[PDB]
């Protein structure tokens, strides 16, 4: 009988390659704040205790 | 009309802790403690230390 003989064999192609995934990370940066604590305290002044 | 609630959390010092939770399950009546940079003082209903 006439049987079949080894598959062709698949053909690869060699290469370099880089994978990128979905962002997730915040876009950060360098702020500066500016700005006042104003505190007005009101004391009431008794005997012998404030 | 309420025109203002200050309301604040002391802690309660050592002295009392030990001596009036721990030893007799009872609390002074009276906060004094530094705030602000001052001894202030509150006695609950205006009264005098229970």
């Amino acid at each position: 009988r006439r049987c079949p003989t080894r598959p062709e064999g698949q053909n690869y192609t060699e290469g370099i390659a880089v994978v990128f995934k979905e962002n997730i990370a915040p876009y950060k940066f360098k702020a500066t704040m500016y700005y006042k604590d104003v505190t007005v305290s009101q004391v009431w002044f008794g005997h012998r205790y404030s | 009309q309420f025109m203002g609630i200050f309301e604040d959390r002391a802690p309660v010092p050592f002295e009392e802790v030990i001596d009036k939770i721990n030893a007799k399950g009872v609390c002074r009546s009276t906060a004094k403690y530094v705030r602000n940079n001052m001894e202030t003082t509150a006695f609950h209903r205006d009264d005098h230390e229970t």
